[PDB]
């Protein structure tokens, strides 16, 4: 899993060498940033249900056909609404994982790898999830560098869908 | 590989759960003690040549059959391979110390090493003896109170000792 | 040249990726460490001539044959003494480069690559340069993290000679 | 490649000289302004998809001959290659912004690109027009006073613009 | 470009051999089938404008939000409707090329390569183009093996979008 | 790889015999029914995306443990691998249908697949359930009398069903 | 074994794709040619002993030394005559296999691979087998496309010996 | 590569146009003469060994300096390479004949062949003379009325001759 | 691999000992008989084609089931492989004869060959019969008194026979 | 192990061919040279202990600091003197092996591979061993081509240390 | 060109090392064999025309169909007889080159490479050339090791033809 | 590559001629002087480290700008490359001496080296000066009358000198 620590070790290991002071500085940078990352993770976790429900309603109001049209890929029935809220919770949960790990590893491994294939196969529009992520960005209530950390990983997911 | 943070994430994802307040507090303590962890890695790395050489020398003193003609470490090519193995194990122990998790050591160094040694005829019990000597030297270096802010590194030292012990048990 | 910044870019470029916060944290780690690194670099530079002259004397006293035996690899004449003091100055200067760059890049590129070949070809003993480096470590007069930085790169060079 | 620090080190080594006190002061100022540099890279990276897509869309609106049948960016494979080139140039511009030196952009992206485009028949002047559009969008994003500590980034912005201008000149 | 003839030649060339009856039989099969393929290509060409406009309006009727929602990716204005009719004409024209060439080469090279990348970048829904293709299949007015030929390449494009 | 004709030839060569009149008669009937075989392959191919997607969806509705966190098909990378496997098996079934012989399916797809799934922890019984769903959908498509010259495809349908059943048995 | 059907499947499989209409046309071409190929196969089979005996006689008359010179590679005795008639029967039988399979596969696999090695090792002259094949071509009694099929594979064997 | 059909399609795509009735009628004529085209390829292929050997023998009879000691085709290794080149050119000419387009011959055989021969010292004018001999033999074989349904292959013969001439001109 | 001299050196090194005067005398006798050894290698090599062909012919005469249709050496591809195996084994026997040690034959030819044949279905007992025929022919050629200085080669002939017997035992 | 015989076999084996006259001449050259090589091997072996003792004393006399300086790498105590005489005996013994085998194989495999690593790791100076080898060259008492053989392999080891 | 000297150099060069006595012994073996090789080369050269004429006549006597049968590959006319005598002279001339060079290089490069291809293409029987070579072996008049040298290269060519 | 014998053979084959009695005599003289040639190669090889080291030391003493900071041989990596080039050229000179022909030196070392040095910025004139120093040392070693049977090696020394001169001219 990609974290600043595993990335430093992989760099040294590729080269058959001990960790050098370059890699140790990188890990200390991760330790100093962790206070902001963990503040964001706690706030997103504590408000997770409201963020998920609000994000889903944002998508339904931006794309009202998703609650109107018949289809296994749509949220016009309880099955589809449950699928959608589930997916949005996956995004939020794995974003908090990335904040805790200090890198994109969790998003890369658990969600982004295979993302395009899944959206094509099940006819899910990436624009739906971009809108959900924009809602979370606008409503997490963070400021300072904790907001910077949350927005960086939200924007990372948006770019993967764009 | 996993570090200490990735390991908790991986377990939480398997359960489909957010991290709990207690799990976040525990990882914040890993960060809080991070400077000590960086000192331990720097101190072991900065003394790697002497840790390996002194342990190897002491091993051959105790087990002269390793270096006598016909011994597994006789000829300069096999001696160089033996010294390389000691350095490799120490290197991966320092990796695990930085990560706060043994996975990089297990996955990239220890897994399959006993069977490799058995195929070659390398005496793994003698390797484990060398690893234990590197352990004792590395711990004394990490624990050295000179030239460092005074504090408690006992939990770190126990963690490092467990990585050495894990390597020795994997080859014995 | 291996610095924390070029190492961050190389990691992203190998994967065809934009930089992520895994790498930006690494670079901020280098920024936070720079104060200690630059204090060490300034002290070693300001006292360079005295460190070089003292280190050379330390080697001559530890290995008296190097000022007596008349081969080209020894310092029995002014030519060999000038070569030796030059070499020790190279070590010290490139150590300050590594402190300023934040990584082992300068030592790796300018000195350590080919080092074993050169010492064998010209019959120079690595132990001579280890003794010079131990003198520098014992006499740079630094404390705190600035000494940590200086000693880390001195020890890096000693390990390359061992 | 070189960053801002390796750049000074390499020039000093060619002269065989220690860095001067003034050179160390200048490098210390690079460190002091480092947080703003990280913001600029993060902001350009976090908006990469829209920077590329909006500049591409505007380029094709202004130059419809690029996308009409027979045009260089006609068919989805050539359009995909065109979008990829825009993202590549932006990517290497953000690398140069982190490094504070254009070497990674010159050596890994721009060197030989004009000749590559000439062999293919890619209209390099049109690429340069697209690069200029990405520049204007990226600078506006970096300069946005919302959600950031207020301060002066004018030197950084001029440096970033110079990297974009360097890329456009390499292909025009 | 992949046709039955170029595939036959490529098969022999990869093995450094002359063509055998193994490949000449395959090319005769292509010659036999050309009557059905060309009947389809002529009918689609002769009715192209009617099919293109009908297919576009079929999309607008299935997905009315594409004519309501504002944004560069939608057909709520004359620019967007012209883009959409243009795209559908591209599909139909390149399908006739595939019929004439006796293989998927034209669709593979001119349209399908890069298709996923383009739909993601420009926020275009594959379901829109599937619906246009379904309309063409239902309205080309062909029968027998000419209809089989037309539908095989229409379905090939639908699967590439799915 | 063998087709129906090469299979009979290979058997006759092992006995050093010319093909008998009955063996030639049987191969001529393969040719006689060849148009129906081509329709069957075209119909399965032309509906491959919906065959895979509908079977996968139904499998996960019946077996939600496959997609809950910790499940074998949870995360998009593992779901993508699962959908790929369904498409792969369907693809090789259509190959065997064109050949009139299962050798390509056995040799390039099924041989070793059970061992591969056991090493990975893929639930082979659940794969077999998905394969059976693809079978039922593919057969309904092949044997639909609308839009085709009317006739008897029952022998071909049984042969195709046997290839699906062979794939399911190779992993269950 | 190389047949038009296995070639079609191999082409799709090497590209990891479903069969397309490009390959199905190839197989239909094989189906349409089968009538002529099978007609030739039956005619050669039902006249096989007469063709084999006549071809062997043709070789012995063209190359009289082959029935006189007493080496093991010649047919001066019943052993060598039996080997020779056996070999000619191998050629004819495997030619009928190629007709039935619709491709060169049986000839390539059962006879031509290793052919040069065997003729060199056992000192057998390719010209002997060319003459036997020329006899079969002159005496199969076929007309039209059945003759074309038989002659194509006979000529394929002649080229492999030349 | 292109065949006759792909060539027209490629030209139409560059213009963004459906094929015209005249273009479709022209391609229908390629189909209508397809059986003759298959005979031409089959006949050249079925006589490939004699076409090459007879042309090479005649070339060396007319140009003995090619095979005398010190000649370009002297030694068995160089003679084998010379015979191989004749076979290669004939092979790609038969490919172009099947395709009804010279692109495969131009792209995979003739492009850069002159420069290859000049670097090696192969006399390209003598190669061209051998190619012309293969042309005359191949045309006589293609256009032999014995053992074939009587008709007019004059247009096909002119096309085949143009491919041989194109090969000879590329090396002369 | 080892030759006769390297084998003694390797045994001495394992014991950390200089060679004894008796070990040196034994190796000097290998040198003294070196001309006869070179003749033996030259004679087997110079007759390699007939040794292989005559042994194969005799084997197939005695075991016609090997070459009848369905037999392991039926078809020219399998016959070529069989003749190749005979040549390979003879080749490595001549290597061992030059070396005065079987290591090259064991390491590069015989080790794993039984398992290779068993996986393929090659009848190893029949290969062993062919090897014994090569042995008898090769020994008769080595022992031929015509065209050579008369002398005693019996120890060398015994050694060569032992290598052939080693190969036959490794596949039977 | 590299000998003239194993080199000849390796050359043939790399090309999958029988040994040729090219290789048999090479081996006869080895057989002819063995008279000189074995004469050298016997003389070095018969005088091995006097040569080892004399070489060790010659090293100490040229580099007397090795009997004085403290450290595990020096011969300033009984342990170090025993290590040194052991090492010199290794060189002499493996040189006799190379003479007996007629090639550098034994020196290459038993001593030279890894030599640089060991001298660096254990802080052993190559110049010490060069002086031991120069003593052996000066004192083996050989003449003619036997002396040439001994000196060639001694010089081979000296070059490996230089 | 493969000679004992060029293989010695190639063996060292592949390994990036100077020549050792391992290779110098090989070259001296070539020097000591040269006396026999050159004796053979002079005798074959001095008797070349009589050997060539006798060998050609021996081939026709063993295979009299070669002077009777019509065809470009046979010696039934002046042209074919000149080709045959020319070929046999090539064999003898290139055998003397191999004797002089001390290895199979000239035979390998000038004659054996491509030999099988040429005999197949031009329908030349390897047995004809084997008989010519057997005549030369029976009539060169050499004795002792000079005969051994000549017969070794003659047998080398015979094996290449078998 | 060619040795002295292969060069004459190659020239004769180009003319289709047997070697003349004078050419055979000349080649017999190469054999006659072979012992001296072997001594020359052995002597240069046995002193290779000092030949390279002494020539490099003298070159840097005469041209200090090569090793000062900024110089082409400054830093240990470039110095190691420079020493390697000296050893490479000496190595190929000894090859040419063994072969009695410069072809291996020209083909594998000298051809294209001047252009290599110009692209890198290596001062070819300084390399030539180092090569001439190796020449003088190697010649003195070859002509040293101590420890060798006394005789005339003047023609061999002139040949060796010509190879060194050839290398120096190739880079200057
Ligand atoms: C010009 C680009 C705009 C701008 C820049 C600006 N930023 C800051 C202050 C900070 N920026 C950061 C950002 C990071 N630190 C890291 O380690 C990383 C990678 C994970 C990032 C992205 C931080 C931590 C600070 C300090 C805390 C804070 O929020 O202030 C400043 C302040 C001056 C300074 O150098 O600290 C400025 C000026 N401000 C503008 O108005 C421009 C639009």
């Amino acid at each position: 899993m990609k974290t600043p620590i595993t990335e430093a070790i992989a760099a040294a290991d590729t080269q058959g060498r001990f960790l050098s002071n370059t890699e140790l500085q990188a890990v200390n940078g991760r330790f100093e940033r962790a206070a902001a990352s963990m503040e964001a993770a706690r706030a997103l976790t504590n408000n997770a249900q409201q963020l998920i429900d609000g994000a889903a309603n944002a998508v339904y109001q931006k794309f009202p056909y998703t609650t109107q049209m018949q289809g296994a890929n749509f949220a016009s029935d309880s099955r589809g609404k449950s699928k959608c809220a589930r997916d949005i919770g996956y995004y939020l949960r794995i974003i908090t994982y990335s904040l805790v790990a200090g890198g994109t590893g969790p998003l890369d491994e658990y969600l982004i790898a295979g993302l395009d294939e899944i959206n094509r196969t099940f006819d899910l529009s990436p624009s739906w999830y971009v809108e959900a992520l924009k809602y979370i960005k606008a409503n997490h209530g963070l400021s300072g560098q904790a907001a910077n950390e949350a927005n960086t990983y939200i924007d990372y997911a948006i770019n993967a869908l764009s | 590989m996993l570090d200490a943070f990735a390991k908790v994430v991986s377990q939480a994802d398997t359960k489909g759960e957010f991290l709990s307040s207690a799990q976040l507090d525990a990882l914040s303590n890993v960060v809080k003690d991070g400077s000590k962890r960086l000192d331990a890695v720097n101190r072991m790395t900065s003394n790697a040549s002497t840790i390996v050489a002194n342990a190897a020398r002491s091993l051959f003193e105790e087990q002269p059959q390793l270096i006598q003609p016909g011994g597994n470490a006789y000829t300069n090519r096999r001696m160089a391979a033996c010294l390389r193995d000691m350095e490799i194990i120490l290197r991966y122990v320092t990796y695990a110390t930085l990560a706060g998790d043994s996975s990089v050591l297990d996955d990239r160094c220890l897994n399959g090493l006993r069977e490799t040694y058995q195929a070659l005829g390398v005496p793994g019990g003698s390797v484990a003896a060398g690893v234990a000597k590197m352990k004792d030297a590395a711990i004394a270096i990490v624990n050295d109170p000179n030239g460092i802010t005074k504090g408690d590194c006992s939990a770190l030292v126990s963690e490092i000792a467990s990585y050495f012990d894990r390597a020795a048990a994997a080859v014995a």
